[PDB]
């Protein structure tokens, strides 16, 4: 979506300027939110 | 690092890629893409390939099930891009280590 | 905040209710057990008397 | 008679990326399908082979 | 932050039951193999009362 | 002062009167599940004094 956004705004102002691809990291949620995921992975093993 | 579809974070250690270029393509390869062609194509990649691929899994399908099947995902995840893009470069193995869980589900396994 | 809270008790009570059910089924069939040899016992007593 | 070819396509310390890298890689594909009793007692003596 | 805190403590309770039953059954299957030996053991009672009553 | 802080202090009553009405609804729903939990409880029980009475 963000390539889209960049190619579709680039493409009338600049024409040739290509953006080939987008690459992004997994964001850093917080820390209180953090700990409810590794509960819920806690709980689907404690059923094992 | 890798977000499994749980939101949870496992990190796996080592990623290796063993890849070989054709003597025919070099040409086009240096003057597309210089010399750091691997850093280029492979190596910047792979992060992302790894976290799309994680993020439709759980923890346990790659820790344990489907890690027969990382490794062939993220090999023909990379070829796919460079068969297009840069012909002749082929990833010819690709290997992974086992991802690390946190402390708390590994003391449960 | 109040919206969501909803959702987690609600989940709650239905995990409450279903361990409910589990725990009834369970004496229905230890009773069914009981009453068997309830049965038994009976016809031993007859054969006794 | 295969040296020739052998060290032409791959380094003289070919042993060490066509079989001492994969041996970890192929070791974790085989315990991921077999549980730690098969691996540690039963399936022991099919690992090498 | 706890508008989203409760999202998440939805999804954990969703698994919390799953375990909460599993332990159920498990009392509930430890119940029934209790009764089945009682009723064993009374069996072989009451063929001892029987014997007893000839006697 | 006072007289605008009570101007104020109204707005805030709104907005507690929805909060409340959120959680009495909230009370309303768990009370109406533990309702359905003792009737199909009493279902089973009931199935199972009907069984005992047959023996
Ligand atoms: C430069 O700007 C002109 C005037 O808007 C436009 O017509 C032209 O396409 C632009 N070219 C590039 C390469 O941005
Ligand atoms: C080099 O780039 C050109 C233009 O994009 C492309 O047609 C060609 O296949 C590329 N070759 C290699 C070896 O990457
Ligand atoms: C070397 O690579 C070529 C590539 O065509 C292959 O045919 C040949 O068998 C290889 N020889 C070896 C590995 O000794």
């Amino acid at each position: 979506n963000l390539k889209l956004a960049l190619q579709q705004d680039l493409t009338s102002m600049a024409p040739g300027l290509v953006i080939q691809a987008v690459r992004v990291t997994k964001p850093n949620i917080p820390e209180a939110i953090r700990r409810n995921y590794e509960l819920m992975e806690s709980e689907k093993t404690k059923l094992l | 690092p890798c977000g499994t579809s749980g939101g949870v974070m496992i990190y796996i250690d080592r990623i290796e890629v063993v890849n070989m270029l054709a003597p025919y393509a070099v040409f086009d390869i240096v003057r597309n893409y210089t010399a750091d062609y691997d850093k280029t194509l492979i190596f910047n990649k792979i992060h992302h390939e790894l976290n799309q691929f994680c993020s439709a899994h759980t923890l346990q399908e790659v820790y344990i099930e489907l890690f027969d099947q990382i490794d062939e995902n993220l090999k023909q995840a990379l070829q796919k891009d460079l068969n297009l893009m840069a012909p002749g470069l082929t990833i010819q193995a690709v290997r992974v280590t086992k991802p690390k869980i946190p402390e708390a589900i590994r003391r449960n396994f | 905040i109040a919206a969501q809270k909803q959702k987690v008790v609600e989940k709650e009570a239905e995990t409450e209710r279903k361990k409910a059910l589990i725990e009834a089924e369970k004496v229905a069939q230890v009773a069914e057990i009981t009453y068997g040899q309830k049965v038994m016992e009976k016809e031993t007593e007859k054969k006794i008397s | 008679n295969a040296v020739y070819d052998i060290v032409k396509n791959y380094t003289a310390d070919y042993d060490k990326a066509l079989i001492f890298n994969k041996i970890h890689h192929e070791l974790n594909q085989f315990c991921s399908v077999h549980t730690l009793q098969e691996v540690y007692i039963e399936l022991f003596d099919q690992i090498d082979e | 932050e706890l508008m989203e805190a409760e999202k998440t403590k939805l999804l954990i309770a969703a698994q919390k039951q799953k375990v909460v039953e599993k332990e159920a059954e498990t009392e509930r299957k430890k119940a029934v193999i209790e009764a089945e030996k009682i009723a064993q053991v009374a069996k072989i009672r009451f063929q001892q009362k029987v014997m007893e009553k000839e006697t």
